[PDB]
């Protein structure tokens, strides 16, 4: 199940689950365009900035 | 909220399982009530002589 | 007992709703002086499912038409009595029971015993009274209504056209032939005369034409239909679903 | 701060997508469907099993 | 109800714009001093959905992604301030400005609005007055028995009485220039009122600081020319009707979804 949420403060959960990186959970910077690339490259965006 | 009313909540899915599962059971009931009587008039026999 | 169909329904009358509102702006674009109406649609209760989190919709109700105050063209009439409105004010005329409406229809005519009066007969105030041997009506920039009479040299003064200005212009009732009656939200009927304190100025021989356009009603013809059509195939696809259910 | 700009004049219109819903429809009458075979064929089996 | 709908809508309302500019321009051609306008469009919002920039495959970005786009907007008309033809009418009432400046005007209510229009009038009292009745500032006023009237290049009036071989100057025609003249906001009879957009008013007399020189007898015809109007008739109708034919298509294509 690839439905991926992000929680208030920036934890990705799948159902509830922490997902797990290479690092462990991953902690997502507050609010931000998420774009997860072909290999699982994470990108955050983080509003208003450039 | 006004202008709109509101209806009953009765779900028809689980009425449907409900009936369907009240019929199987009462059946079962009967074939317990019959295997019962069956009994006791096979038995009542062993009061002769 | 819980189903789809009730949202809809829901559904079904919302774009009816929007369709009899799109067919009176239609309907009225000949009207002169007609503000065009917009419908907003805004959903009903939700319904919460607490976990050992989700909500489920109703459907949509329509809340508030609203009516778009802007001003519109100006057609020439070549009739003097008529008189367009350039700005936002509103023409006060009394009704026969008492109470004054407000109207924008500037097409005015002269009773029997002078008097000036719309198109339906009210009696537009305050009081103008048209002498019978006038040469010419001039009714000014500023409402001042003048009469020529032949002879004299100069224009004798008879009137002030006051325009009411109302501080939330869309809160009007619509009463019907084309006449507002003031209400709790468009309160305090503030009287002035046409060209201050922000009251609009006016044309002799203009008449205010409709504001509706014509673009944006038939694209919203189109997607009302659509959308209708979209409502009924769920319709009858509950429909279908509870008639599997049944035959169990 | 990250947040967004008014643009006076314009309604933003709803995000449904009518080509996602009707398709859900169909699959969600299909899969209705399916489960009510489920239910009728454990009845069949519940109505031998009494009958003996 | 549908995304390219509304597009379609948006650009419809964009064509309907620019053929109401184009009438207006049309309308006003025999109108002195009519400047003739002209709208520009922009684009509306870009739906991110991919991020273009945003890195895939760790070492490789994304180029250009889906920036999915909504409609067109537009953004203003501006007037085409250019000298107008000038046509002789012969009256001593008529004058023309040949630079860039603006007659003041005070409306009754208190304010002052500006006109290029040089037709003017003298009402019962002898005041100098727009053809609307607007009086022109500054109070130029004229004497009663008035043999000719002289307004001169530098905007000097002078009266030639009877009995007296020199002319009498009884006023001066100011010119208000602004820093920026498509500022002013039109408000008809060929007015114009300051807005915070357009600078400040500026007076000064014709032939110094930019203002204009004044001519008697001319009047500044509009510059609206006419063949490019017939020619942007012909693109305001095929670009209508190109889009109306997107709307047709959208609309085959949703009822063929909703029959099935």
């Amino acid at each position: 199940n690839g439905n991926i949420q992000v929680g208030p403060t920036g934890q990705l959960t799948i159902q509830g689950h922490p997902v797990i990186g290479e690092g462990g959970p991953i902690t997502v910077p507050e609010g931000s365009e998420i774009t997860i690339a072909a290999d699982g490259t994470i990108s955050a965006l983080n509003p208003g900035d450039p | 909220m006004s202008g709109v009313l509101e209806g009953s909540n009765v779900k028809p899915v689980e009425a449907m399982t409900d009936m369907i599962a009240n019929a199987r059971r009462f059946e079962m009931q009967m074939k317990v009530i019959t295997s019962v009587d069956e009994n006791e008039g096979r038995a009542n026999q062993l009061l002769s002589m | 007992m819980i189903s789809s169909l009730w949202i809809a329904k829901t559904g079904l009358d919302a774009q009816q709703t929007n369709m009899d509102v799109i067919a009176n702006n239609l309907a009225n674009v000949s009207t002169n002086g007609f503000k065009r109406q917009r419908a907003v649609f805004e959903d009903l209760l939700y319904q919460t499912i607490r976990q050992p989190g989700l909500q489920i919709g109703t459907g949509v109700r329509p809340v508030a038409t609203e009516r778009l105050h802007s001003q519109g063209n100006l057609s020439q009439t070549n009739n003097s009595k008529d008189v367009a409105i350039k700005g936002q004010g509103f023409f006060q005329v009394m009704l026969p029971d008492g109470t004054s409406a407000y109207t924008r229809d500037g097409s005015f005519q002269v009773d029997q015993n002078g008097q000036l009066v719309t198109a339906g007969g009210f009696q537009v105030q305050p009081a103008i009274t048209i002498p019978a041997n006038a040469l010419s009506i001039t009714i000014g920039r500023d409402g001042v209504v003048s009469v020529t009479q032949q002879g004299q040299a100069a224009p004798v003064q008879v009137g002030q056209l006051n325009l009411t200005t109302f501080m939330n212009d869309t809160g009007l009732e619509s009463i019907g032939e084309n006449l507002y009656i003031e209400t709790q939200s468009s309160g305090a009927p503030n009287e002035s005369t046409p060209g201050l304190n922000g009251a609009g100025l006016l044309y002799q021989g203009y008449v205010e034409t409709s504001n509706v356009n014509v673009a944006e009603e038939l694209v919203n013809m189109i997607q009302v239909q659509r959308a209708y059509e979209i409502n009924s195939k769920a319709v009858s696809t509950t429909d279908q679903m509870l008639q599997k259910l049944t035959q169990l």
